[PDB]
């Protein structure tokens, strides 16, 4: 199978910007390979067909170029609209095959996270599972780490996370990350706590709350 | 108007097998191949094989032999993807795309998967459909305060979540669903707002599941 | 003819279906490998500064060379 390389997966670059991205075969695909657009929610949309041909409907700041193994979508200077991912699509060989895809999101200046933690309800702790919180609120970039400590003992294995599609206000992100006990097991300890680190922090920060005291 | 209309979205059990249609209009369907596509959540393309609507000859990847079947019923202008012995990994939406160039056309006159269909969610899972518990997110307890909902234990996707019945948007993230173990899923929301405001205004987050019919509306009390 | 391993020989290409191999179209287009190509490569034709030294066959494209002033 013909393999598809897509490097760098994600695209950090601001509107108005040029943006490169790179499509590189396993082995040469001469001129038959087509770029796709998706935006989240949506359909892909064909760009370009056999390397260089733009697609009716398309604005002529896309362009493909390239052939053999090394191709290039270049986007001559970025609109709001122009922030999805981008897949490269190869014809030549059976079967045929897709990249993995290159996320173009909006860089902005780095903001740390506004960081919030919430108890579980007296609500959900009738029902024998206890949920507890943390938002991290407005954040760029998206790397962001998240560490659960009970009585200080660091957790694992026991929570989950999501996190927003960048603003389209203000070009953020958001996090949110959710520790699942028993309530047998909530209910032994005194102190939850949520420790971030985020390259807008020079410390990691963390939010606390003691059971039954809350 | 060419477009590619797909069936609506199905939940199935693993082992079943799903059947999805496409139905073209707007030009003649036997003149260009359907090509099935999928992506799993937070996931790429993955081809799936194509179809000759004309001489209804098909290739599926060596992956997908036995499981993928393409079909079409010419005199409607639809196209089928059968998909068998459903597993978790087979949860995707499902699209179709036409594209041009068949035979000994196809080197030549090829102009890309140029419309597509809008996809279809298929949610491969031995769950069944249940509405969320929706828990209170506060703080014992900044100038501004977080408040939230727990949307919690539901199957199967989506949840739609509003705010004071729709008069608050500003400062709202509603997260993507993570699917917990028990293979239900779970979500939060929250709204940032002028702590100021937490003694006189009252924040209420409507949680709308309409797969099982639940419609909720949770107070959230400071 | 038949695939062996998934690969078509020199001179063919594969079907739509990865099950079958094709012949190309002599002195049109060719396949030098043993290969999962759905279709032949057009043959390069030379370009008018350039003699041909050897012609396009189904297992080789056009060897192209210029006149008495390389290159
Ligand atoms: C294989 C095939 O063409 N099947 C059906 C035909 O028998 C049916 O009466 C019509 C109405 O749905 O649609 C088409
Ligand atoms: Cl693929």
């Amino acid at each position: 199978e013909i393999v598809l390389t897509q490097s760098p997966a994600t695209l950090s670059l601001s509107p108005g910007e040029r943006a490169t991205l790179s499509c590189r075969a396993s082995q040469s695909v001469s001129s038959y390979l087509a770029w796709y657009q998706q935006k989240p929610g949506q359909a892909p949309r064909l760009l370009i067909y056999d390397a260089s041909n733009r697609a009716t409907g398309i604005p002529a700041r896309f362009s493909g170029s390239g052939s053999g193994t090394d191709f290039t979508l270049t986007i001559s200077s970025l609109e709001p609209e122009d922030f999805a991912v981008y897949y490269c699509q190869q014809r030549s060989n059976w079967p045929l095959t897709f990249g993995g895809g290159t996320k173009v999101e909006i860089k902005r200046t780095v903001a740390a996270p506004s960081v919030f933690i919430f108890p579980p309800s007296d609500e959900q702790l009738k029902s024998g599972t206890a949920s507890v919180v943390c938002l991290l609120n407005n954040f760029y970039p998206r790397e962001a780490k998240v560490q659960w400590k009970v009585d200080n003992a660091l957790q694992s294995g026991n929570s989950q996370e999501s996190v927003t599609e960048q603003d389209s206000k203000d070009s953020t992100y958001s996090l949110s990350s959710t520790l699942t006990l028993s309530k047998a097991d909530y209910e032994k300890h005194k102190v939850y706590a949520c420790e971030v680190t985020h390259q807008g922090l020079s410390s990691p920060v963390t939010k606390s709350f003691n059971r039954g005291e809350c | 108007q060419v477009q590619l209309v797909q069936s609506g979205a199905e939940m199935k059990k693993p082992g079943a097998s799903v059947k999805v249609s496409c139905k073209t209009s707007g030009y003649t369907f036997t003149n260009y191949k359907i090509n099935w596509v999928r992506q799993a959540p937070g996931q790429g393309l993955e081809w799936m094989g194509w179809m000759n609507p004309d001489t209804d000859s098909t290739g599926y990847p060596q992956k997908f032999q036995g499981r993928v079947t393409m079909t079409r019923n010419t005199s409607i202008s639809t196209a089928y993807m059968e998909l068998s012995s459903l597993r978790s990994e087979d949860t995707a939406v499902y699209y179709c795309a036409r594209s041009y160039g068949s035979g000994s056309y196809y080197r030549d006159y090829y102009y890309g998967m140029d419309v597509w269909g809008q996809g279809t969610t298929v949610t491969v899972s031995s769950a069944s459909t249940k509405g969320p518990s929706v828990f209170p997110l506060a703080p014992c307890s900044e100038s501004t305060a977080a408040l939230g909902c727990l949307v919690k234990d539901y199957f199967p996707e989506p949840v739609t979540v509003s705010w004071n019945s729709g008069a608050l948007t500003s400062g709202v993230h509603t997260f993507p669903a993570v699917l917990q173990s028990s293979g239900l899923y779970s979500l939060s929301s929250v709204v940032t707002v002028p702590s100021s405001s937490l003694g006189t205004k009252t924040y209420t987050c409507n949680v709308d599941h309409k797969p099982s019919n639940t419609k909720v509306d949770k107070r959230v009390e400071s | 003819s038949s695939p062996s391993e998934g690969l078509c020989p020199p001179g063919h290409h594969i079907s739509e279906d990865g099950r079958d191999c094709i012949s190309c179209k002599y002195g049109q287009d060719y396949s030098t490998h043993w290969n999962d190509l759905l279709f032949c490569l057009r043959c390069t034709r030379c370009d008018s500064g350039e003699v041909e030294l050897s012609p396009c066959t189904t297992t080789r494209n056009t060897v192209c060379q210029c006149e008495e002033g390389t290159f």
